[PDB]
């Protein structure tokens, strides 16, 4: 599709982990690479998220 | 089985996408996937070095 | 208890997982069933929660 | 032990409650629990088919 409307293919296969998407410009050597890999959240990260929620509710108050 | 039931598939580290444009073939663009670690369907996937992949150029009109 | 004041029994046994509650109307075959089971949150779900938090703080700003 | 110490008891899928009113006895109301999977106390509990349970009718005055 044209660059304004191009989108990556839709997939729902549980057996595969998506690492990212590669976009190729029309008839060119240039390509745009982006990573969208699902990544873990360690218990430290989840505690930091909880602290951010605490700060959000404090600011709401 | 236990890991996939608890958390599904996720990435631990690595697997970044970089475009190099190596001239293996005029109809392809070379892309490098950096080394990383991941758990797909609960099975660990630990790769020590990067992997080269190539995407065909777009010629559809 | 009367329908306005009826509440489910309180339990703290670790050995049991609560799946829901069933309310029976006084002297009737009808019964209201609701599921309150604790369900997991995969890494994708937690990442979506983190994105929601990011949107929340953006809207706060 | 590791599963319970990490995440505790949780449901994976299923175990929905549905009322049917089967006339096995006039003093009971039949309830159906749909098939599902869960980890209770760290032990997996996979049920392939729904389980039928019955609650006594309320006659206390």
């Amino acid at each position: 599709n044209i660059m304004r409307l191009v989108t990556p293919p839709l997939n729902t296969d549980p057996e595969n982990l998506q690492l990212g998407t590669v976009t190729v410009l029309p008839d060119s050597d240039e390509a745009v690479c982006i990573s969208f890999a699902i990544t873990r959240l360690s218990m430290e990260d989840l505690q930091k998220v909880k602290t951010r929620v605490d700060n959000l509710e404090y600011n709401q108050a | 089985e236990r890991t996939y039931d608890e958390s599904g598939s996720y990435k631990v580290n690595g697997f970044e996408l970089f475009s190099e444009g190596n001239a293996e073939d005029d109809d392809h663009v070379s892309v490098v996937v950096d080394a990383g670690k991941a758990y797909v369907k609960g099975f660990k996937v630990d790769k020590p070095v990067s992997t080269r992949i190539s995407v065909p150029k777009s010629y559809d009109l």
